[PDB]
């Protein structure tokens, strides 16, 4: 907007003071809203990280499960082998 | 100032996603030991014969 | 004078409003009603 | 000022890991708001994966 040529400088100053205090309020409430989003993003980021420290534990359980599967397979493959060696 | 988006929907959606991932993760630990104890029983069942 | 000067300013901060301004803009709503009021001023002139 | 910075250090919720940063216009606010959306998109994508 270009300032209207008929306006008094007193009116223009009081108009601009009112708007700068409106803008001052909304700056602090918008910045406070951004600050709440910082914490919510940081706590969700900490939540994801603490779950990733537990994905490392699921990978450990798969290695334990794979070891049980390997052992039962060859306990069975030794039992057939010893049965054939008794049967004969 | 008039161009300020809200984002609390996206920050709810990510929170809920991180509770779904936690719920699946604890099911995954139960499903792991249900198998691991089942295979341990198959070993003790062979160990005697 | 005001409404042209705000769109001149929005297109100077390069500001993509994330709430995109509703379509059509409220000054286009008002421009079409400004055509109606001229049209009905012509009707009421014909009838006089 | 020195007084404004003494306040920025005395109200920091963890001085071990957080640096205090001033914002002084809506340009500074949105130069941080766009980085919350940048972080939200990255935080969802690692949650979905």
């Amino acid at each position: 907007i270009g300032i209207n040529e008929s306006k008094l400088l007193e009116q223009l100053l009081n108009e601009w003071v009112s708007e700068i205090e409106n803008q001052t309020k909304n700056f602090y409430d918008q910045a406070k809203t951004i600050f709440v989003w910082d914490q919510r993003i940081m706590d969700n980021s900490q939540k994801l990280g603490k779950l990733m420290d537990v994905v490392v534990k699921l990978n450990s359980q798969q290695n334990a499960l794979n070891q049980c599967i390997d052992v039962v397979r060859d306990q069975q493959a030794l039992l057939e082998r010893s049965l054939n060696a008794l049967d004969s | 100032m008039n161009s300020f988006s809200n984002y609390d929907t996206k920050i709810n959606e990510i929170s809920i996603g991180l509770d779904q991932v936690a719920s699946v993760m604890d099911n995954l630990f139960n499903n792991f030991d249900i198998h691991i104890q089942s295979f341990k029983y198959l070993e003790e069942s062979l160990a005697k014969p | 004078l005001n409404s042209v000067n705000e769109q001149v300013h929005l297109l100077s901060t390069q500001f993509h409003s994330p709430f995109s301004q509703a379509r059509p803009s409220k000054e286009m709503e008002i421009i079409v009603d400004s055509l109606v009021e001229k049209i009905d001023r012509i009707k009421q002139t014909i009838l006089c | 000022t020195v007084d404004q910075w003494a306040y920025a250090l005395s109200n920091n919720p963890d001085p071990s890991i957080l640096i205090p940063v001033a914002a002084k216009s809506f340009d500074d606010l949105i130069n941080r708001r766009m980085k919350q959306e940048e972080t939200i998109i990255a935080l969802d994508q690692n949650t979905q994966e």
